[PDB]
């Protein structure tokens, strides 16, 4: 039944939504205690 | 003419010649105790 087909589409969709929305979480932890720059690492360059 | 006998050596808060000094020295200022304390510390950063 081309419903519940559409309904488990958009529940992957929903399944990628909160994956994409926990990455930026993590990426946005990664960038702030890192204080990264194209130089490097923190106030120093690596 | 005159005669002044003052201490020396181990005698210097010693003078000997009366010629009535009113000196009175003050006391020295206290100077607040400063101990520099170097203790670890989570980061700051677990608050964001």
């Amino acid at each position: 039944i081309y419903g519940w087909r559409k309904r488990c589409l958009y529940l992957l969709v929903l399944l990628l939504l909160i994956i994409l929305v926990v990455n930026l979480a993590l990426t946005i932890w990664i960038l702030k205690v890192m204080w990264f720059s194209p130089t490097g690492m923190g106030h120093l360059h690596v | 003419t005159s005669i002044a006998i003052t201490g020396s050596g181990s005698c210097r808060h010693l003078q000997f010649i009366p010629v009535a000094p009113p000196g009175i020295p003050s006391s020295v200022t206290p100077p607040t105790e400063v101990p520099d304390r170097d203790p670890e510390k989570s980061s700051e950063d677990d608050v964001y």
